[PDB]
């Protein structure tokens, strides 16, 4: 369903500063937040913020691909899809080992090119969807 | 123990080393259509669903619950006016599978919007290993 981004703890989670909360009848223990954030959503959110602290650490994209088993003719956007990708191909050790090899090789590429800085790479497609989203969504 | 690895299934009645712990209290016998109870069940199930084409599909759907492995993304629901063949074969299948291989749930799994993170939704972790699930009729 279509959700709303209440921005609750948003600036709290985005910052690398260690922070914790109350466990299930236990003691607090601060931990450094060192996790990558990604979102996969069919519907849209609602953004309510104007401070420069926000709207700066956000990147947006829109998926131009539609995956259906019957591709529409001359439609790269709506092309063929393989359902066997979801139901199976998980248990294969070789597939996951190849995926891990690809990931580690490209991490090495990032380290040797951008000195380990993902902010040193910019895309023409990125920050364009983000610019449209920040210009839109305003009430 | 019965192994459905090959066709036909092999009933192991000697020493083995297969790590098997769960079971059902129903003794296995080969497929005997000449059994009077077999004929009675076949006739009753035919009467419940007269459509032969639908009957074969329903039987094929039911026969897949024995396997405990990964299954395709299929959900099935079938209704009626009232006092139909529903809740007759359902209970029989549930008790044939047994407590180890079957259990009963509630519609609250689906009619709930979003359980709170503090709320201990133990119903989610039901059907662990069990290959057949069902929902009883509501009011």
């Amino acid at each position: 369903k279509s959700e709303v981004l209440n921005t609750s703890r948003l600036k709290e989670m985005v910052n690398p500063g260690d922070v914790t909360a109350r466990e299930l009848n236990q003691k607090q223990e601060s931990f450094q937040m060192t996790a990558t954030m990604v979102a996969a959503s069919n519907y849209n959110f609602i953004i309510d913020t104007t401070d420069h602290g926000t709207w700066r650490r956000l990147r947006h994209y829109r998926s131009k691909v539609k995956f259906c088993h019957n591709p529409d003719p001359s439609n790269p956007y709506e092309k063929k899809e393989d359902p066997r990708f979801i139901h199976e191909y998980i248990m294969d050790p070789d597939c996951q080992n190849a995926f891990f090899s690809i990931l580690v090789y490209f991490w090495e590429k990032l380290q040797k090119e951008y000195n380990g800085q993902i902010k040193k790479v910019f895309c023409p497609t990125i920050e364009s969807e983000t610019e449209a989203y920040r210009k839109s969504q305003d009430t | 123990v019965l192994s459905i690895e090959t066709i036909p299934a092999k009933l192991i009645n000697h020493f083995h080393e297969h790590p098997i712990h769960q079971y059902t209290h129903i003794c296995y016998v080969p497929f005997n259509p000449e059994n009077p109870w077999t004929k009675l069940l076949l006739n009753a199930l035919q009467d419940i669903i007269p459509e032969l084409d639908a009957r074969l599909w329903i039987m094929f759907y039911l026969s897949t619950a024995i396997f405990r492995g990964l299954k395709e993304a299929l959900m099935l629901l079938w209704l009626g006016g009232g006092c139909n063949g529903k809740t007759f074969l359902m209970r029989l299948v549930a008790m044939v599978l047994g407590d180890h291989y079957a259990s009963k749930l509630n519609i609250s799994l689906l009619t709930s919007c979003r359980e709170t993170a503090e709320k201990p939704n133990s119903a989610f972790m039901r059907l662990k290993g069990r290959g057949y699930g069902y929902f009883e009729e509501t009011n």
